[PDB]
């Protein structure tokens, strides 16, 4: 609830977003509070001044980087981002802020239109519709990642491959660092029990 | 034989490093769209005979033509999509105004895609902070004074 | 450059990625096949039964085409395994994977190999295990040179790497060079 | 993530400076700092210390571990061990780089300290290569690595994870 904690939360999202193979949950409450803090401090604006402006730059940088990272993911999986939001059950956290959603919609329309007018409409009658949900790659959740355990977790199943015989249980201790498949610890990233 | 023209579009982009943008291949795109038309017409004819007037001995040839159609379609779409990705990159590397070298190798339609894109990014970035706040096109690198 | 995010290969998985330029290049490569029927009008190697292809004809077809014409029943055609995946080379890969030139004998050794599994060859299990063991046996030499562990000319090593390995090489090199530029920031 | 961003996080680490000026505690969004008093030790973030040193408004104090004798023992320890040993700081490479580059005048035997830390880095990256080969050859799917630093993990970790991703596909292509 404190500013210091606000910043820690941001850096956490920044780092997690950088390494997760899929688009993570939208953190509107964090982005806003950070924008407010910057606005307030910006207005309050001698050596103390230069020190404050230096810190403001450090924070501005993390926000921008985090937001930049989210846009590239939205662009990369745009059809899957839109389809997931469309069938998202009421209550579950969205992977898109109202603004990012607009950006994603526009990306889709623009690309689909470009593709239609430039080639598809000029193709035979039975080959003019291209399924974008199929043409564009989905996130690969079977990607390996490194993490730092923030909160102790037990009975975590490690699945080497598709052969159940190689499966074994593991426990993640607070402060430890691990290497493992993302899909196995995805829920832990979301809950904040672990950090990528 | 078939789909060779389509492969020329792929090799052309593939040999363009760093995401460089060679001239839009209008001729190549036209020749491919034509082959598709021809392939589709030839196939639409043999299918008739197969149905009544010929034999189910054309089916193998019909499948061959079909695959060749799907293949040409895969190549062109892939070709066009890759160009858009390289063009999307331009906004983040050069800014909102592109140099002559890039715009002269871009198709009018690609320029429009770029503009639609930068207009959407401007709107996104502007909704971020107050009335007009946070150009996330700046601060591309960690601050170091 | 930095903001250009091309579609990556998917050849190692169930199927290739539709928009992957690399997969399109990989699927253009030819593989031995044998006709199991007659193919009219397609005889011009592209009068005699309207120009048909003789049943039981051995041909070199692009992977994508064979994929499209193939069927387990093996009615349209049957495919043969390229040499690099047969008993012979499999034995050499097994003794020591580092000696082979996967660029020359590839250049999409692993990706073509994975997609080749789609033809239900009796030796699919042999082909599959060979692919994994070959990468396992070559892993160290790629990591070593990509990080220039021995201060030697990598150009020669990179020239004998298949396309997947070259990318791996790139990642390793990029990571190290990025670190060395930072470490030297005035 | 690039090496510049790793250093960005390292810059948060606290270090001790000796101000040559006076100033009331500042209230930064991340936490209070100061007050500052001439000749009196203060705890400040590395990025602030670096800036003040450049501005010549303070003296940089070297970490207790940044000592030729201790580092000399750490380097030998790391070489004797097959596994990774506990590093002095989770940002030892960044702190050496930044401190030696902006306050070598405040760090004794800076020349030697640079060689000892450079050696530790060389021996640990090489060890990471040998460790990864063992991990891959035994086809492992999980690993604990409490002693590795972020700079090390980030520098060659994309290579290891990309390789593991491919092996996962190859290990499961007949499924």
């Amino acid at each position: 609830l404190t500013p210091a904690e606000l910043i820690e939360r941001l850096e956490q999202a920044w780092m997690n977003e950088k390494f997760a193979p899929e688009l993570l949950e939208s953190k509107p409450e964090i982005v806003e509070c950070v924008m407010e803090q910057l606005e307030h401090m910006e207005e309050n604006l001698d050596l103390k001044v230069s020190i404050h402006q230096m810190e403001m730059e450090r924070i501005r940088y993390v926000l921008s980087s985090y937001l930049r990272c989210r846009l590239m993911k939205i662009e990369k999986f745009f059809p899957h981002v839109l389809e997931k939001e469309k069938t998202r059950p009421e209550g579950e956290p969205s992977s898109l802020s109202p603004e990012e959603l607009a950006f994603a919609r526009e990306f889709m329309a623009n690309t689909e239109s470009y593709l239609k007018n430039v080639a598809l409409k000029h193709m035979p009658p039975n080959l003019q519709k291209v399924d974008l949900f199929r043409a564009v790659p989905k996130p690969d959740l079977d990607s390996y990642v490194f993490l730092r355990v923030r909160e102790r977790q037990e009975n975590i199943l490690v699945e080497p491959d598709t052969d159940e015989q190689r499966d074994y249980v593991i426990d993640l201790e607070k402060g430890s660092q691990h290497l493992i498949r993302y899909k196995t610890i995805a829920p832990l990233v979301a809950s904040g029990a672990v950090q990528l | 034989m078939f789909c060779e023209k389509a492969m020329e579009l792929i090799r052309e982009l593939h040999r363009a490093p760093e995401g460089q943008l060679p001239a839009f291949n209008e001729d190549g795109l036209r020749q491919v769209l034509e082959e598709m038309k021809a392939l589709y017409e030839q196939n639409q004819s043999d299918v008739n005979e197969a149905k009544s007037g010929g034999r189910s001995d054309l089916i193998p040839t019909i499948k061959f033509r079909h695959c060749s159609l799907l293949r040409n379609r895969r190549c062109t779409v892939a070709y066009l999509y890759d160009r858009l990705l390289r063009i999307r990159a331009l906004r983040w590397e050069y800014g909102s105004i592109l140099p002559n070298a890039l715009r002269f190798h871009m198709a009018a339609e690609e320029m429009e895609w770029f503009n639609n894109y930068k207009r959407s990014l401007a709107t996104y970035m502007r909704s971020l902070g107050g009335d007009e706040g946070l150009d996330i096109t700046q601060d591309m690198k960690p601050p170091k004074s | 450059s930095e903001a250009y995010f091309r579609v990556e290969s998917g050849a190692l998985g169930p199927e290739e990625n539709f928009l992957s330029l690399d997969d399109i290049l990989m699927s253009h490569e030819k593989l031995p096949v044998r006709t199991e029927t007659a193919m009219p009008r397609l005889g011009a190697f592209f009068a005699e039964t309207d120009n048909a292809v003789p049943q039981g004809s051995k041909l070199e077809l692009p992977l994508w085409l064979a994929k499209g014409l193939f069927d387990n029943k093996r009615r349209i055609l049957s495919v043969e395994l390229p040499k690099i995946y047969q008993e012979g080379w499999r034995t050499v890969f097994s003794a020591d994977p580092n000696v082979v030139d996967l660029h020359k004998m590839g250049p999409h050794f692993y990706g073509f190999g994975s997609q080749l599994l789609h033809f239900d060859s009796p030796e699919n299990a042999d082909i599959s295990q060979s692919l994994l063991q070959t990468f396992i046996g070559r892993f160290r030499r790629i990591m070593d040179s990509s990080q220039n562990a021995y201060n030697e000319d990598t150009s020669a090593l990179v020239a004998r790497l298949d396309e997947m390995e070259r990318g791996l090489f790139q990642t390793g090199q990029k990571g190290l060079n990025d670190f060395q530029c930072w470490e030297k920031g005035q | 993530m690039d090496a510049a961003e790793v250093e960005f996080l390292a810059e948060k680490e606290l270090v001790t400076i000796i101000p040559n000026f006076s100033l009331d505690k500042i209230y930064l969004i991340g936490g209070d700092l100061g007050p500052f008093n001439p000749g009196l030790p203060v705890e400040v973030p590395l990025w602030l210390a670096i800036n003040l040193k450049q501005r010549q408004k303070c003296r940089l104090l070297p970490p207790e571990w940044m000592d030729v004798e201790k580092l000399e023992k750490m380097r030998d320890h790391e070489r004797k061990e097959e596994t990774f040993t506990p590093m002095p700081s989770p940002y030892y490479m960044e702190l050496t780089k930044l401190l030696l580059n902006h306050a070598s005048d405040n760090i004794p035997k800076a020349d030697e300290i640079r060689t000892l830390v450079k050696d530790m880095w060389d021996t640990r990256i090489a060890k990471l290569r040998v460790s990864a080969d063992s991990f891959v050859r035994q086809q492992e799917a999980h690993a604990k690595l409490d002693n590795l630093t972020l700079m090390e993990i980030n520098t060659s970790g994309t290579f290891l994870t990309q390789a593991l991703n491919h092996m996962y596909k190859l290990r499961t292509n007949l499924q």
